[PDB]
């Protein structure tokens, strides 16, 4: 669990790229935000 | 008159 | 159009006026109500 | 793995949530909405083409014959004559519905229909015009699977007469638009539709209600008013909104087209409308007519639906599918 | 833990996420009308001419 | 929807085998 | 509104149903 | 030729057929 909590923040920084790519792909056009 | 049953002039008033 | 008791008479006349067909049972042959293919 | 599964689930949840927020923001612009609609139309272009339905065989054929005979007879009848024919046929249908004994004897299958013709003529030959009686005798001559199919055929011929007079006037587009608007408003208010659908209540009272409440307005097409009044009057345990939807569907089908209840996020540009009509027509074979619904939750795209087939392009549906894909 | 693979799993998932609209056939619960060429129900819950309340039903094909 | 509500209430008020007060057909 | 009435069975307005025909005398339910 | 109706009842043209109504004993195939 401790390492799980660590990785929470360790990967929360990079969620933005994942989410932007998801939104862009459902739209089909790259989203700058 | 008879249909099946007897129909008489007026269930709902109930061959030939 | 007007509904009047005269039509009740008319139906009787019709019933007075009226080869069988194999519906599945034979329809026709007036001499249950629906029935006693082709 | 349980830690790994939790990590994946949480990261995916956060990503999907903020991606949904990003989508809501990006599509909020009308230009983005139009771009999404255009992309969907292009996809539909890329998509490949495809490959009286409550009526049995005897009733199907009999109604086909009656409709053809009506088309033959009314080709030379005028708007006033058409209105008279429709009113007379509606009255005859109400007569049959009230007098069940007459209906059963008129709709019993038989090989020789001369007694049926004699009954009809000896009953109401003079009460109705020549065209009305001719159509009625043609209808009773044929064989109907169920006695109710006879009344269905009669009201169908009356409806065809009213749609023909609509065509003669030239308000086919406007009458169809009015019918579809009436169907939408009936759907939005199930209580009124339930009240009107009840046949056990006097039909005339329901017609008066529809006139004084919904059909009587400065911006109501006369043909649509008469047609809805007829349908609500001659209602047999059929939900009113379903009846008016059937009315609109038949009205369009007279022209060979088909209803496509397209739902969009905002009114489509006329060029977009032409593109949609063309693409849907080529997909489904025969030409189609597009009816627009507006709903903000669609977040752009189009959720098309024709008959029993739905092409769900709404961005909201895409988002929901995204949220159901996470392991 | 090799967090790179945990991130890469979702990276693969989001990439190649093709929810391209597909012409689909739906019916409605009547007490299932429609589905002429016949099923999923909302929440993941899974035959004559007239029919096979009111909720939409999708055939899994 | 004011006009439609008024008209429908008027009609239902006016409106208000047999023995309405067991099915839509009979008892 | 979304208030049913007794038919036999309770008949609810379409979409407000909690047997087909929106069913599941006349007293509100 | 005929088409399936119920699933197996098969509808047929009028004179090219027995439940009656031209029937006998995926839809529309």
């Amino acid at each position: 669990s401790a390492q799980g909590d660590q990785v929470r923040s360790g990967l929360e920084s990079s969620v933005d790229g994942l989410s932007a790519k998801l939104a862009s792909r459902i739209l089909g056009v790259d989203v700058n935000s | 008159r008879v249909v099946r049953d007897v129909e008489f002039p007026r269930g709902d008033s109930l061959r030939g | 159009t007007i509904s009047a008791a005269d039509i009740e008479g008319a139906i009787e006349d019709y019933v007075s006026s009226f080869i069988g067909t194999v519906i599945d049972h034979v329809e026709g042959l007036p001499s249950d109500e629906h029935s006693v293919e082709g | 793995q349980q830690l790994i599964r939790q990590l994946r689930t949480g990261l995916g949840a956060e990503a999907v949530n903020k991606a949904a927020e990003i989508v809501r923001a990006h599509v909020a612009d009308p230009q983005a909405q139009s771009a999404t609609v255009d992309r969907f139309l292009s996809e539909l272009e890329q998509m490949a083409p495809s490959s009286t339905s409550r009526l049995r065989a005897a009733s199907r054929q009999s109604l086909a014959a009656l409709v053809e005979k009506f088309d033959s007879v009314a080709g030379g009848l005028d708007a006033d004559g058409l209105t008279n024919l429709a009113d007379e046929l509606a009255s005859v249908a109400k007569l049959l519905l009230s007098e069940t004994a007459l209906n059963k004897h008129l709709a019993e299958p038989t090989d020789d229909s001369a007694p049926k013709v004699r009954l009809l003529e000896r009953l109401l030959s003079d009460k109705v015009s020549a065209t009305t009686l001719d159509l009625l005798r043609t209808a009773v001559s044929n064989r109907w699977s169920t006695e109710s199919n006879l009344i269905d055929a009669v009201e169908h011929t009356a409806r065809l007469a009213l749609l023909k007079r609509a065509e003669i006037a030239g308000e086919v587009d406007e009458v169809e638009e009015q019918l579809f608007r009436f169907g939408r408003v009936l759907d939005a208010e199930p209580r009124l539709s339930a009240l009107l659908s009840d046949y056990t209540t006097p039909a005339e009272g329901r017609v008066a209600l529809l006139d004084k409440a919904l059909t009587g307005r400065p911006g109501v097409n006369q043909t649509a008013a008469a047609l809805l009044s007829q349908t609500v009057g001659l209602l047999r345990g059929e939900r009113a909104d379903e009846a008016v939807i059937d009315l609109a569907e038949l009205a369009v089908s007279r022209r060979g087209e088909v209803v496509a209840h397209v739902s969009a996020a905002a009114e489509l540009s006329d060029a977009q409308r032409t593109r949609l009509t063309e693409v849907l027509s080529r997909i489904y074979g025969r030409p189609v007519s597009v009816q627009l619904h507006v709903d903000p939750e669609l977040l752009g795209g189009l959720s098309i639906t024709v008959g029993d087939e739905v092409i769900d392009g709404s961005i909201a549906s895409r988002l929901a599918a995204a949220q159901t894909g996470l392991p």
